[PDB]
């Protein structure tokens, strides 16, 4: 006879909730149905944070879940989507999955000790920076950073990669986030021996840096640019010199494929795990219990090593830190607006297209 | 104002006796404030949220000096979240709200007074060089903070002229059954071993290492906190003589910690009134949030970072680092207990042992030459 398990958690909108339900029903028809059923629940987002924490604790209590999906809401530019949920599920050892939450704070494991995600964060963008510059004959590098967390992570990853090849950068000129004057920093950067400015800012800061560099006569005639995924979308695209290489992720704004891949991998892991010793049901209540269950870390360990092959996004596999390995970025280059695709990177696998590359200036 | 929550899970030494005096003392910062207290029980997220929200109905211009007793790690994080989306500065004292978390959101205000891992490493390097050992290895395992631990250790080693011998960095991360662990254990040959693991990982590593013989009469282990708990709950397989450092609890009692917290809050209020002449409140509502954007009126952030009390100064900085923590160094006793040698009070260690007692590890030519100064033969 079947045993009921209740994976399923917060989504964005009602249409997404119905899509999640149909996806889990699809995941039931394949393989087992006479031992395990795994019906799913849902609940939508709310503006107030404490209300969301109370709602997610209700969700934990009333169903005794085994995992949690935490896809981001439709109101952007908050980065708040998974944090409150995570903390609650961090109290116990029930893993949660992220869907579109590309940020670098969650990559830590001393502060979000029960978090997974099927998207790669920005440090891998630094890695592709290094791979392209290494095979492009450009080994100088002069990188700019905003004094925050994500900038520090990106710079640490880039320098760590650069150490193995035994090279060195030129400057780590960093600027205060959300500031208004950056003229002095650009002026200081002008008189050096570098031409490969690399910046990883956040939207409006990148826009104001674009404006300042435009005024200071830095665009064109050498001094080629590079920019991260978020540095060319939004208002930043308005203020931009020709020749940027605004690297960006392919099939990342979509969420249908991600819901499919997540339910597939979770179901596979559960069917792999219920062949074990005595497993305890997860805690419920939220008011009468205060202990973590024993089979939490074992479940996370099982989930970590899992190779869902036949998916919509390829061989999804999990790097040991909890991120997603082997993504596919599209190196969109700009020329007379309307960013035009120029190549494809797939992990030590950078391959250009047959199109034409123009640099700042036009030479 | 200023409310304190407790409930005496273990130490029932409280009742109304805790709610005694406080800001009155001899402090010259009087206003419409009280010393309201509260008792509670074991903490769960729903109960904790509800209790703090209920206290927010009266704690208009107040704060909380909450303390815990358990070892659940998420307690500090939940406290951080509450402090974030309530604008009420709070502190942590005992146990659960005592392990310092690495990073905090800028739009938050709370400062637990534990001690940073880097501070522990600095004190440990100080004591190691004081005994002039220098050569050492850095066997460890995979665990959060291990990478920054290693990098900080290396950078601190390189940025001085005393000449540490750096070698034998071991970072085994492949379980404990293959040949890599065996060869890594066999390769080390020094007498000073520095480990860093997580509780049962450290005990399993030591149980493997004792069978190799690295646990003789001339070896040291200086494990950083980690395997210390909050009592004398050392595992039975911990042989003896394990050097460690930890936060002090016997030269510092909670009855004084609460007094220090009350004084810090009152001094911060006095500074705010001396610089802003008005302290508003934030007692709108706990529930029904997401109804107002940021409002930087009387943020405590600039009014605490350089605050002393009754001469004694314990001002914090950025994160929960208190600049002057009362770290204490302990050793494992013969009767499976923790000793108390030296106290990190000033930048000097002020140790008690002139020479090392040569603790028996498990259950030879150094002598005493005596001479006095005389003539151009011995010079003082």
């Amino acid at each position: 006879d079947p045993k009921i398990v209740n994976i399923g958690a917060v989504l964005s909108t009602r249409k997404h909730e119905q899509m999640f339900r149909e996806a889990v029903n699809q995941a039931n028809k394949r393989h087992a149905s006479w031992k395990i059923q795994l019906n799913a629940t849902s609940v939508t987002h709310k503006p107030n944070a404490i209300q969301m924490a109370l709602s997610v604790c209700e969700d934990l209590i009333s169903s005794q879940v085994y995992a949690i999906l935490v896809s981001h809401p439709p109101t952007p530019n908050d980065h708040f989507t998974p944090t409150p949920v995570s903390y609650t599920a961090g109290f116990y050892r029930i893993p949660v999955l992220g869907l579109t939450t590309r940020m670098s704070i969650y990559s830590d494991k001393s502060i979000h000790l029960s978090f997974l995600r099927t998207v790669p964060p920005y440090s891998h963008q630094s890695s592709v920076w290094f791979e392209m510059m290494r095979v492009y004959s450009w080994n100088h590098i002069i990188l700019l950073v905003s004094d925050d967390h994500e900038g520090r992570a990106a710079q640490k990853r880039l320098e760590t990669l650069l150490e193995e090849r035994e090279s060195k950068a030129e400057k780590v000129l960093q600027f205060d986030p959300g500031t208004k004057n950056v003229t002095a920093l650009l002026m200081e950067a002008k008189e050096l021996e570098a031409r490969v400015i690399i910046l990883s800012a956040s939207e409006d800061d990148a826009a104001t840096v674009y404006r300042a560099a435009a005024m200071l006569n830095m665009t064109g005639s050498g001094y080629v640019w590079l920019v991260g995924e978020r540095e060319i979308s939004g208002n930043a695209l308005r203020y931009a010199p020709d020749g940027i290489l605004g690297l960006q992720l392919i099939n990342g704004k979509n969420e249908s494929a991600h819901i499919s891949d997540a339910v597939g991998v979770v179901a596979q892991a559960v069917h792999e795990l219920l062949e074990k010793e005595n497993i305890t049901d997860p805690p419920r209540g939220c008011v009468g219990n205060t202990n973590i269950w024993k089979t939490g870390p074992l479940f996370k360990r099982v989930l970590m090593s899992s190779k869902y092959a036949d998916g919509v996004t390829g061989r999804v596999e999990f790097n040991e830190d909890g991120d997603r390995k082997f993504a596919n970025y599209s190196i969109m280059n700009l020329q007379r607006r309307k960013l035009v695709q120029v190549g494809i990177y797939n992990g030590t696998h950078v391959i250009p297209n047959d199109r034409k590359i123009i640099w700042p200036g036009g030479e | 104002n200023i409310a304190v929550m407790l409930g005496h899970s273990h130490d029932v030494t409280e009742r109304e006796l805790r709610t005694l005096w406080g800001p009155e003392q001899a402090a010259g910062l009087p206003l419409d404030v009280n010393v309201v207290a509260l008792l509670m029980n074991r903490t769960d997220p729903k109960s904790l949220i509800t209790h703090v929200c209920d206290l927010m109905s009266g704690a208009r211009i107040h704060g909380l000096v909450f303390g815990d007793d358990t070892d659940q790690e998420a307690v500090a994080q939940m406290l951080d979240f509450i402090s974030s989306h309530t604008f009420v500065p709070i502190l942590g004292i005992h146990g659960g709200a005592s392990m310092i978390m690495a990073d905090k959101d800028p739009t938050s205000t709370f400062f637990q007074f534990g001690a940073s891992i880097q501070q522990q490493a600095t004190v440990m390097l100080k004591i190691m060089q004081d005994y002039d050992w220098h050569v050492f290895s850095l066997v460890t395992t995979i665990f959060p903070g291990y990478r920054e631990f290693i990098s900080f250790v290396k950078t601190t080693v390189d940025n001085s002229f005393v000449g540490w011998d750096m070698q034998n960095v071991i970072t085994l991360d492949t379980s404990f059954e293959d040949a890599k662990t065996q060869v890594q254990l066999k390769k080390i040959h020094s007498s000073v071993i520095l480990l860093y693991c997580s509780k049962d990982e450290a005990v399993l590593i030591l149980s493997e290492a004792r069978s190799l013989g690295l646990t003789g009469y001339d070896f040291f282990w200086i494990v950083p906190s980690l395997v210390s708990g909050n009592t004398e709950l050392i595992p039975k397989e911990f042989p003896s003589g394990l050097i460690s450092v930890s936060y002090d609890d016997w030269d510092y009692s909670l009855e004084a910690r609460v007094r220090d917290g009350i004084g810090i809050l009152t001094t911060a209020a006095s500074s705010m009134l001396e610089k802003f002449s008005y302290i508003p409140e934030a007692k709108a509502s706990c529930y029904g949030q997401m109804e107002r954007p940021e409002v930087p009126m009387h943020t405590l952030h600039p009014f605490m970072v350089n605050v002393t009390w009754d001469g004694k100064d314990l001002s914090f900085t950025e994160e929960g680092y208190q600049v002057h923590p009362r770290l204490v160094v302990i050793v494992l006793n013969k009767d499976r207990e923790w000793e108390k040698v030296g106290k990190w009070e000033n930048h000097t260690l002020s140790l008690r042992h002139a020479v090392w007692p040569r603790y028996k590890s498990f259950s030879d030519n150094h002598l005493s030459i005596v001479t006095l100064e005389e003539a151009p033969f011995v010079i003082v």
